[PDB]
C-alpha cells in the first residue's frame, strides 16, 4: 500500500549520494524517520503481513540486475527493516537457492572491494539467522537496468582496441 | 433408475388409453388386466436413440445422441444425452 | 411521426415505426469514404450541396403467430440528406463569432 | 536438484526434494544458520576478532564497524507515502467502528498460525536435526459447500522432510474419516459400530505420475489400480503410469513440482489436492518438536449446520424421504429428531431414512 | 454482378471497399460478390492492384473518429509491419485494424477491439491475433515523432 | 454505425440455413404420388399447379410429367388455364 | 415508405426476413430535396407539368 | 414412430397385446391405438424423465444411413455411465 | 542466455486452474468424464453413506416457490388433458372411416361431450388444480423441464407435499393458536406431534407445530449452571484451545442444554478472573 | 528442382453399365450412406485403399480419396465387385481418371505481392477471400495454390506427369520470391 514508494525513495536517496558508508544510510533513516514505518496501530496480522511484504520487497531489490549502489542500499534496507520490527517472531528473509549462489560471490566481492560496511552488515544478518532458506522464492500455489552494451564495450575495451590498432 | 421410468411410462399409457377404452367399450377391468400382464411381462446389444448430430472427421466419428435406450449385456439402461466417439 | 406505421403481412406480421429524427452537421465524404464537416465555402468552390445527413430511429416488431413478439430498434437509420440553409440553427456557421466566420473565409 | 521455475509464478520443474535439501545443507556447512539455538564485554573482543578474520580487516576496523553499524509507539507524524495511507485508514476507522476489538476471524487464522511456533520439545531427544527440510503443504478442503467450488478452501500443514508419508496421511483431519455408516430408521439408540476411518483404511497419494498406495493395514486395497485399468486401455490422456507402496517412502524421496496440484484420495471418493506451497529449511522460532510436527497451522472454520426445527443445537441427524420434513435432506438435532419420530417406545413414526450426521463444521 | 462491379470500380479508382463493406450495402452475400468479382475480372481480361493497409486507414480512422496524428501512426504501423513481415499471410484489413488498435491505444482517443472491428468488419479475435504479432516490435513500428499518451511499454496486455 | 461491414446478412443466413435444413424435394415413386395426388383431388375439384406442388411436395418437373399423363389442362378465361386432376 | 413497403413485401412474400437498411432508398429524400432547390421546379421532376416554377432562384 | 417398440418394454407391450387379442376380449384396433399412444408416451417421457450423463468410446466397424436412420456396429465399446463403466464386445446403434 | 530468456518468456506467453483438478481429478482428454467408481466407493455407497454432494442444502428462493406452483398447476393440467385429447382424436379418426350416418351422429355427440369436458378442464379453478397435497405429479419431469435441474425430484416433492402446498396454514400464530399448541403438547406429552398438528384445529404440519413449541419451550435450554457443567466446559475449552477465541460452537456441540451465548457468558463471568 | 510432389487425392470414374436402385444398394451394402433429400447418390467408404465411392442410379461411379492411380483402380474394382455381389450386372467400363491433387512444400516463405505483380495475367490473389495465391498454369492446365508458408497445392491434373511438369515449371518462379 505505497511501501514500495518509500523503499524506492530511500534506495534513490542513497544511490544519489554514491556512498557505501552505512553512516549515510543511518542518516537517511533518521531523516526519513523509518523508525515509524512499522509504528502504528496494527493488531498482529496486518503487522507481520506487512513486515513479510516489506522484507520481500527489500530482498527483490537486493538482487541483480540492480546497480551495486542500489544493491548495497537494499542490503542496508533489509538490515534496518529486519532489525526494526514489533512482532516477537522477527520475520525472516526469504532466500532462494538460486539467489544464494550469487549472493555468495556478491558478499565475496564486497569483502574484496574493501566495502567492509556492507560485508559486516551481511555477516551480521547471517549471524542473527534472519534467513529462511526456501526452495522457490516467497511461496507457490495454483527498474535500474544493467546495460549489456557497457559489458560489451567499455572504456578499457576501446582503450585496448586503440592500443593494438 | 430404469424401473421408475417404466412405472411412469406405464401409468402414462394407462391414463391415456383409459378414455379410449371407455369409448370403444373396453371396461376398466380389462385395462387393469392389460396393465398387470404388461408389468409381469417386464420381468444382443442394441441402442435405440435419436441422433442429435453425427459428425465424421476422416476416421473419427463423434455421435451426439438424444434420449435413448440400451440393451448392454441383457440389462437395459436409459440415457437422456450420450456423447460418444469411435474410430473407423 | 404522422406517417402511419408500415404493416407487412404475407403468417408473420412485421411492423415498422419511425420514432425520432436526428440531423448531423453538413458533412462531405471524400472519395476514400472519410467524412468531414463541409464548410459553405468548400461547397461553393467544389460545387457541393450543403446538406446534413438525416437519421431516423426505426422500431421493427415482428409477430410470428406463435404468441411471441420480437422488437428491435434500428437507432439512427440514414434516410437521406437535407440541404441546410446557411446561418440557420443547423448550419455550421450558427453561433460563430464574426472572428470565427472570417477564419472560415465567410463574410 | 534446482528449484528452477517451469512457469513464471505458478509452477516449477520436478526436482528431487532430497537432493535439494542436500544442496542447501552442503552450501551451509560450518557457515550456516543450522544451529537452532535461541539467542543469549568479553564477547565483544571475540566478535571483533571473528569480524576481522572473516572480512580481512584490523581489530580496530572490526570495532569501529561494530560501533557504527549498531541498531538504529502507535501515534505517527511527519508523514510518508505508506504512513500516509496507514494514518488515513486509521482515522477513517476511528470515525467508523465504535468497537475496536479485533475480529474473531482474524484472531482465528492468527492463532492457528502461531499456535505452536516457538514451542521447544520437552524431551530434547526427538528434536529435529539441522537441515530437516520443512515442506509447507496445503491440502484442499473437499467440496462440502457450494461456496467451495468458487474459492477453494484449504488447510496448511508443515510436513517434515523425513516425516514418512502414512504419517501425513494418518494426520490429515478430514471428515470423510468419520460418518458412521448405516441407516437408522428403526434404531433411535444405536451403538456406532465403526467410523469410516476404521472400515475403509485404503488411500493413496498421486505424485508425478506415480501412485503411492497405503499398503499398510492389510484391511486396505489398491485404489490406484482402477485408474491404471483405463490408462492402459483406451488411452484418454495421461500416457504412462506408475505405482509405489507409500509405506517405505518418506518425504524428500520424491521428484515433485511446487505449486502444482497432486492428489490424496482417502475413503475411495473423497479427493484432496496436495499443492506444495514451498520447501524451506528448518529454522528456529518454530516448534522444532517432532511429535506434534505435521502441524495443521491453518483451517477454514467452516459453517455449522444447525437443527432445522430449533436453531439452538447442531445437526446430529440427517433424514430423507421424511413425512414431516419440509426439505428432503433435513437436519435435526437429537432432541427434536427424537420428537418428530420414535414416539413413546422408540418406534418409527410415518416414514423416514435417518442417517447419523457429523456436521463437518464441528469436526476437523 | 452489380455488387461485384461496384467492388471492382472502387479498386480501380484507388479507394477500395472491403467485400464486407460492399455486402453491407447489398442484399448479395460476401461469398457471391467474391465469386462474381473473379468472373468479371476473367470476362473483362482486366486486373485490380493489390490492396494495401493504407487503402483503408482514412475511412476506418475517420469512421472511428481518430485524430490525424493517430491515423498517421496507424498508417505507419501497418506499412512498417508489412515491410518488416511481422504479419505474413494476414489480410490487409486485419493488419490495418490491429494497427489502428495499436495507434488508438497509444493516444488519448482509445478504441476497443469491438469498436474497431465493427467499422473494419473484422472480428475482435482477428484483431487480437494480428495485434499480438505486431505488439512485440511496437516501438519500432510507431512513428519517431509520435506523442505517446500511453507509453509504448504500457501498451494494453493481450 | 450504419451499414456496418458484414460477410452475410442475418436474414440471409437464416433463409440459407432453413433451405439447407429442409433440403431439396425428393422424387418419390409414381404410385405413392398418384395415391396422394388423387386424395388431394377429393378435397377440391380444381387445383392450381403452384398450390398442388405443395400438397404433393414433389419436384415441379416430376409432378408435371406424372400429372401430364393423366391430368389435363383446362383453359379458364376468368383467371388462367389450370390443371384438371380428373383423368377424363 | 412506399418503397420500404414494396421492398419488404418481396422478401416477406418469399418467407425470408428483410434487412431494414437495404429497404431504405436514401436517394428519395436526398435527390428530391436537391432537385427542387437545384432547378426551382417545385414538386416532382416527373410531374413538372404542374410544378410551380421560379420558387428557387440563384441568389 | 416404429423405433422404440423393440426394447424389453416394447416387446412386453407387443407380447401382452398378443396374449390379450388371442383371448378374444379386445379388438386389434384398440391394440394398435394403444401401441401408437405407447409410442407417443415413451417419446415424451424418455425425453424429460431422465438426466444421467453417459459417454462411450469404441471402434466403429460398420455404419449405414438409409431413410434418415443411422445404424452403427461398434466393437469393444465402453459406456461410462454417471458412476460405473459397462463393457460390451459388440453393439448395434440405431439412430432416428 | 538471452535466447534462453526469450524462450522462457515465450513459454510464459504459452503457459490449468486448480479447477480442472476437483473431484474428478483424473479427467479424460477425449471426453470430460473421470475414472470409473472405486470398489471402496461401492462398499461405501452400500451399507449406506451420505456423500458430500447429497448433503448440500440450498435455502429456497422466493421465485422458486412461484415456479413450483406454476409447474404443479401446468403438469396437473397436462395429465388431465392427455386422456381427453386422445379420446377426441380417436373419435375423429373413427368418424373419418365410419361411413355410417347414425353412427356418425353418435360419434359427433361423443365428440361434443369430449370438447365440453375439455372446456370444463381449462376452466377448472386453481383449487381443484392444486390437489390434496399428497397426490402425484411427474416431479422428475418438473425438475428437468420447469427447473433447469437445480433441484432433485424428491426434494421438490417433499417441499411441495410438506411445505409449499397452499393447504398449509402460513399465517402468523395467534395467541389462541400458541395456547392450543402447548395445551395439546402437554396433553399428549411433548412427543406426539402428528396428532397435535391434527388436533390443533388448523392445517399446520407437525413440523411447524414443533417449531412454534420449541421457539417458546423453556426446557430447551437449562438456564441454570451446575458445577459439572463448569468442569466439562473447562475441559473442553482447554482441549480445543487455540490461545484466545475458543470456538464456542464446536464446544456447544459437545455439551447438552447449552448454547454459545450462555457458554460465552459463563466463561467470561465466572470461569476466568475479570 | 529437387522436390517431388506428394499426391493427396485422386478422383476417377468408372461405368458399371447397368442401372441400379439406390435403396437396394444402400440397405444391403456395408458402409453405404444414402440420403436422397440431400444428394442423389450412394456414398460407400472402404478402409484399405481408404476411399470414398459415390455410386449413381445411372451406373456411373466415382472413386475419390485414393492416393495412387493403381490404388484408385483397385478401389474401383472393389466397389464394382461389391455392387456385383448385391445382385446387379456390374461391369468395368472406361475407368478414367478425372483429377489428381498433388501437394508439396518448397521450405521457404514466399512474398505473394511480388508474384501477383509479376504474373498479374495468371495469379488471382485476394487475401480476403482465400489467403493463398492461385496461379493458373496454362501450358499444363493445372491450378496451383501457393501460400505464404511455401505450401504448393497443385490440382486439376489428369496424370502424374502433368503435376510433375507443372511443379517443375513453377519452381524457379517461386525461388525468385523467397522471402
Ligand atoms: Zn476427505
Ligand atoms: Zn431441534
Amino acid at each position: 500500500p505505497g511501501l514500495q514508494t518509500d523503499c524506492e525513495a530511500l534506495l534513490s536517496r542513497f544511490q544519489e549520494t554514491d556512498s557505501v558508508r552505512f553512516e549515510d544510510f543511518t542518516e537517511l533513516w533518521r531523516n526519513m524517520k523509518f523508525g515509524t514505518i512499522f509504528c502504528g496501530r496494527m493488531r498482529n496480522l496486518e503487522k507481520n503481513m506487512f513486515t513479510k511484504e516489506a522484507l520481500a520487497l527489500a530482498w527483490r531489490y537486493f538482487l541483480p540486475p540492480y546497480t551495486f549502489q542500489i544493491r548495497v542500499g537494499a542490503l542496508y534496507l533489509l538490515y534496518g527493516l529486519y532489525n526494526t520490527q514489533l512482532c516477537q517472531p522477527k520475520q525472516k528473509i526469504r532466500v532462494a537457492l538460486k539467489d544464494w549462489d550469487e549472493v555468495l560471490k556478491f558478499q565475496q566481492d564486497l569483502v574484496n572491494a574493501q566495502h567492509f560496511d556492507a560485508a559486516y552488515i551481511f555477516r551480521k544478518l547471517r549471524l542473527d539467522r534472519a534467513f529462511h532458506f526456501t526452495a522457490m522464492p516467497k511461496l507457490l500455489s495454483y527498474k535500474d537496468p544493467s546495460d549489456r552494451v557497457m559489458k560489451l564495450i567499455t572504456s578499457d575495451v576501446l582503450e585496448e582496441m586503440l592500443n593494438v590498432h | 433408475t430404469v424401473p421408475k421410468l417404466y412405472r411412469s411410462v406405464i401409468e402414462d399409457v394407462i391414463n391415456d388409453v383409459r378414455d379410449i377404452f371407455l369409448d370403444d367399450g373396453v371396461d376398466e377391468q380389462v385395462l387393469m388386466e392389460l396393465k398387470t400382464l404388461w408389468e409381469n411381462k417386464l420381468m444382443e446389444n442394441v441402442v435405440v436413440c435419436q441422433y442429435d448430430k453425427i459428425h465424421r472427421s476422416k476416421n473419427k466419428w463423434k455421435f451426439h445422441l438424444k434420449d435413448g435406450i440400451m440393451n448392454l449385456n441383457g440389462r437395459d439402461y436409459i440415457f437422456s444425452k450420450a456423447i460418444g466417439d469411435a474410430e473407423w | 411521426e404522422d406517417a402511419p406505421p408500415i404493416d407487412l403481412q404475407a403468417p408473420p406480421r412485421y411492423l415498422l415505426k419511425f420514432e425520432q429524427i436526428y440531423l448531423s452537421k453538413p458533412t462531405h465524404w471524400e472519395r476514400d469514404g472519410a467524412p468531414s464537416p463541409m464548410m459553405p465555402n468548400e461547397a461553393r468552390l467544389r460545387n457541393l450541396t450543403y446538406s446534413a445527413p438525416l437519421y431516423v430511429d426505426i422500431t421493427k416488431t415482428v409477430i410470428k403467430e406463435g404468441e411471441e413478439q420480437l422488437q428491435t430498434q434500428h437507432q439512427k437509420t440514414f434516410i437521406g440528406k437535407i440541404p441546410i440553409m446557411l446561418r440557420s440553427t443547423y448550419c455550421l456557421l450558427n453561433g460563430l463569432t464574426d472572428r470565427d466566420l472570417c477564419e472560415l473565409n465567410e463574410c | 536438484n534446482f528449484p528452477e521455475y517451469e512457469l513464471p509464478e505458478l509452477n516449477t520443474r520436478a526436482f528431487h526434494v532430497g537432493a535439494f535439501g542436500e544442496l542447501w545443507r552442503g552450501r551451509l556447512r560450518g557457515a550456516g544458520d543450522l544451529s537452532l539455538r535461541e539467542p543469549p564485554a568479553a564477547d565483544s573482543d571475540r566478535e571483533d576478532a571473528a569480524v576481522a578474520r572473516d572480512l580481512d580487516c584490523s581489530l580496530e576496523a572490526a570495532a569501529e564497524l561494530r560501533a557504527v553499524c549498531g541498531l538504529d509507539v502507535i501515534p505517527e507524524n511527519t508523514d510518508l507515502v505508506t504512513l500516509g495511507v496507514r494514518k488515513r485508514f486509521l482515522e477513517h476507522r476511528e470515525e467508523t467502528i465504535t468497537i475496536d476489538r479485533a475480529c474473531r476471524q482474524e484472531t482465528f487464522v492468527y492463532e492457528m498460525e502461531s499456535h505452536a511456533i516457538g514451542k521447544k520439545p520437552e524431551n530434547s531427544a526427538d528434536m529435529i536435526e539441522e537441515g530437516e527440510l520443512i515442506l509447507s503443504v496445503n491440502i484442499l478442503y473437499p467440496v462440502i459447500f457450494h461456496k467451495h467450488k468458487e474459492h477453494k478452501p484449504y488447510q496448511t500443514m508443515l510436513v517434515l522432510g523425513s516425516q514418512k508419508l502414512t504419517q501425513l496421511r494418518d494426520s490429515i483431519r478430514c471428515v470423510s474419516d468419520l460418518q458412521i455408516g448405516g441407516e437408522f430408521s428403526n434404531t433411535p439408540d444405536q451403538a456406532p459400530e465403526h467410523i469410516s476411518k476404521d472400515l475403509y483404511k485404503s488411500a493413496f497419494f498421486y505424485f508425478e505420475g506415480t501412485f503411492y498406495n497405503d499398503k499398510r493395514y492389510p484391511e486396505c486395497r489398491d485404489l490406484s489400480r482402477t485408474i491404471i485399468e483405463w490408462s492402459e486401455s483406451h488411452d484418454r490422456g495421461y500416457g504412462k503410469f506408475q505405482t509405489a507402496r507409500m509405506e517405505d517412502f518418506t518425504f524428500n524421496d520424491l521428484c515433485i513440482k511446487l505449486g502444482f496440484p497432486y492428489l490424496y484420495c482417502h475413503q475411495g471418493d473423497c479427493e484432496h489436492v496436495i499443492v506444495i506451497t514451498d520447501i524451506r529449511l528448518v529454522h528456529h522460532d518454530d516448534c522444532l518438536d517432532r511429535t506434534l510436527y505435521p502441524l495443521l497451522i491453518k483451517k477454514h472454520w467452516l459453517w455449522t449446520r444447525k437443527c432445522f426445527v430449533c436453531k439452538m443445537y447442531t445437526a446430529r441427524w440427517v433424514t430423507n424421504n421424511d413425512s414431516f420434513a419440509p426439505e428432503d435432506p433435513c437436519f435435526f438435532c437429537d432432541v427434536c429428531f427424537r420428537m418428530l419420530h420414535y414416539d413413546s417406545e422408540g418406534n418409527k413414526l410415518g416414514e423416514f431414512l435417518a442417517y447419523p450426521y457429523v456436521d463437518p463444521g464441528t469436526f476437523n | 454482378i452489380a455488387s461485384a462491379c461496384l467492388y471492382i470500380a472502387c479498386r480501380q479508382e484507388g479507394v477500395p471497399r472491403t467485400f464486407k463493406e460492399i455486402c453491407a450495402v447489398s442484399r448479395i452475400s460476401k461469398k457471391e460478390i467474391g465469386r462474381c468479382f473473379k468472373l468479371i475480372l476473367k470476362a473483362l481480361e482486366t486486373s485490380v492492384d493489390l490492396i494495401t493497409t493504407g487503402d483503408f486507414m482514412s475511412r476506418f480512422c475517420s469512421n472511428l473518429c481518430l485524430p490525424k496524428q493517430v491515423q498517421m501512426a496507424a498508417t505507419h504501423i501497418a506499412r512498417k509491419a508489412v515491410e518488416l513481415d511481422l504479419v505474413p499471410g494476414r489480410s490487409p484489413i486485419s493488419v490495418a485494424a490491429a494497427a489502428i488498435y495499436m495507434a488508438s491505444q497509444a493516444s488519448a482517443e482509445k478504441r476497443t477491439q469491438k469498436e474497431i472491428g465493427d467499422i473494419a468488419g473484422v472480428a475482435d479475435v482477428t484483431i487480437r491475433q494480428s495485434y499480438r504479432l505486431i505488439y512485440p516490435r511496437a516501438p519500432d513500428l510507431f512513428p519517431t515523432d509520435f506523442k505517446f499518451d500511453t507509453p509504448v511499454d504500457k501498451l494494453p496486455q493481450l | 454505425t450504419n451499414y456496418k461491414p458484414v460477410a452475410n446478412h442475418q436474414y440471409n443466413i437464416e433463409y440459407e440455413r432453413k433451405k439447407k435444413e429442409d433440403g431439396k424435394r425428393a422424387r418419390a415413386d409414381k404410385q405413392h404420388v398418384l395415391d396422394m395426388l388423387f386424395s388431394a383431388f377429393e378435397k377440391h375439384q380444381y387445383y392450381n399447379l403452384k398450390d398442388l406442388v405443395d400438397i404433393t411436395k414433389q419436384p415441379v418437373v416430376y409432378l408435371k410429367e406424372i400429372l401430364k399423363e393423366i391430368g389435363v389442362q383446362n383453359v379458364k378465361g376468368i383467371h388462367k388455364n389450370t390443371w384438371e386432376l380428373k383423368p377424363e | 415508405l412506399k418503397e420500404v413497403r414494396i421492398y419488404a413485401q418481396k422478401f416477406i412474400d418469399r418467407g425470408k426476413d428483410f434487412n431494414l437498411e437495404l429497404a431504405i432508398k436514401t436517394r428519395i429524400i436526398s435527390d428530391g430535396l436537391k432537385y427542387s432547390l437545384a432547378t426551382g421546379n417545385w414538386g416532382d421532376q416527373k410531374k413538372a407539368h404542374q410544378a410551380r416554377a421560379g420558387v428557387s432562384q440563384v441568389l | 414412430y416404429q423405433l422404440y417398440r423393440n426394447t424389453t418394454l416394447g416387446n412386453s407391450l407387443q407380447e401382452s397385446l398378443d396374449e390379450l387379442i388371442q383371448s378374444q376380449q379386445i379388438t386389434p384396433q384398440l391394440a394398435l391405438q394403444v401401441l401408437l399412444q405407447f409410442d407417443k408416451a415413451i417419446n415424451a417421457a424418455l425425453a424429460q424423465r431422465v438426466r444421467n450423463r453417459v459417454n462411450f468410446r469404441g471402434s466403429l466397424n460398420t455404419y449405414r444411413f438409409c431413410d434418415n436412420v443411422w445404424t452403427f456396429v461398434l466393437n469393444d465399446v465402453e459406456f461410462r455411465e454417471v458412476t460405473e463403466l459397462i463393457k460390451v464386445d459388440k453393439v448395434k446403434i440405431v439412430a432416428c | 542466455q538471452n535466447r534462453e530468456q526469450q524462450e522462457e518468456l515465450m513459454r510464459d506467453l504459452a503457459g490449468t486452474y486448480m479447477g480442472h483438478f476437483m473431484k474428478p481429478y483424473f479427467k479424460d482428454k477425449v471426453t470430460g468424464v473421470g475414472p470409473p467408481a472405486n470398489e471402496d466407493t461401492r462398499e461405501k455407497a452400500a451399507q449406506g453413506i451420505k456423500a458430500f454432494e447429497e448433503l448440500l442444502v440450498t435455502k429456497w428462493k422466493n421465485w422458486e416457490k412461484a415456479l413450483l406452483r406454476k409447474s404443479v398447476v401446468s403438469d396437473r393440467l397436462q395429465r388431465l388433458l392427455q386422456p381427453k385429447l386422445l379420446k377426441l382424436e380417436y373419435l375423429h379418426q373413427k368418424q373419418s372411416k365410419v361411413s355410417s350416418e347414425l353412427e356418425r351422429q353418435a360419434l359427433e355427440k361423443q365428440g361434443r361431450e369430449a370438447e365440453k369436458e375439455i372446456q370444463d378442464i381449462n376452466q377448472l379453478p386453481e383449487e381443484a388444480l392444486l390437489g390434496n397435497r399428497l397426490d402425484s405429479h411427474d416431479w422428475e419431469k418438473i425438475s428437468n423441464i420447469n427447473f433447469e435441474g437445480s433441484r432433485s425430484a424428491e426434494e421438490i416433492r417433499k417441499f411441495w407435499q410438506n411445505s409449499e402446498h397452499p393447504s398449509i396454514n402460513k399465517q402468523e400464530w395467534s395467541r389462541e393458536e400458541e395456547e392450543r399448541l402447548q395445551a395439546i403438547a402437554a396433553a399428549h406429552g411433548h412427543l406426539e406431534w402428528q396428532k397435535i398438528a391434527e388436533e390443533l384445529g388448523t392445517s399446520r404440519s407437525a413440523f411447524q407445530c414443533l417449531q412454534k413449541f420449541q421457539q417458546h419451550n423453556k426446557a430447551l435450554k437449562r438456564k441454570e449452571w451446575t458445577e459439572e457443567e463448569d468442569r466439562m466446559l473447562t475441559q473442553l475449552v482447554q482441549e480445543m484451545r487455540v490461545g484466545s477465541h475458543i470456538p464456542y460452537r464446536r464446544i456447544v456441540y459437545y455439551m447438552e442444554g447449552r448454547d454459545s451465548m450462555q457458554l460465552i457468558y459463563r466463561w467470561t463471568k465466572s470461569l476466568d478472573p475479570g | 528442382s529437387g522436390i517431388v510432389p506428394q499426391l493427396q487425392n485422386i478422383v476417377s470414374t468408372v461405368n458399371l453399365g447397368c442401372k441400379l436402385d439406390l435403396k437396394t444398394i444402400a440397405l444391403r451394402a456395408r458402409n453405404a450412406e444414402y440420403n436422397p433429400k440431400r444428394f442423389a447418390a450412394v456414398i460407400m467408404r472402404i478402409r484399405e485403399p481408404r476411399t470414398t465411392a459415390l455410386i449413381f442410379s445411372s451406373g456411373k461411379m466415382v472413386c475419390t480419396g485414393a492416393k495412387s492411380e493403381e490404388q484408385s483402380r483397385l478401389a474401383a474394382r472393389k466397389y464394382a465387385r461389391v455392387v456385383q455381389k448385391l445382385g446387379f450386372p456390374a461391369k468395368f467400363l472406361d475407368f478414367k481418371i478425372q483429377n489428381m491433387v498433388g501437394s508439396c512444400d518448397v521450405k521457404f516463405p514466399i512474398r505473394l505481392e511480388g508474384l501477383v505483380l509479376t504474373h498479374q495475367q495468371f495469379s488471382s490473389y485476394e487475401p480476403e477471400l482465400f489467403p493463398g495465391l492461385i496461379y493458373r498454369m496454362i501450358k499444363p492446365r493445372i491450378v496451383l495454390l501457393i501460400f505464404v508458408s511455401g505450401k504448393v497445392v497443385l490440382t486439376g491434373a489428369k496424370v502424374r506427369a502433368e503435376i510433375y511438369e507443372a511443379f517443375e515449371n513453377i519452381y524457379p518462379i517461386l525461388k525468385g520470391f523467397r522471402k
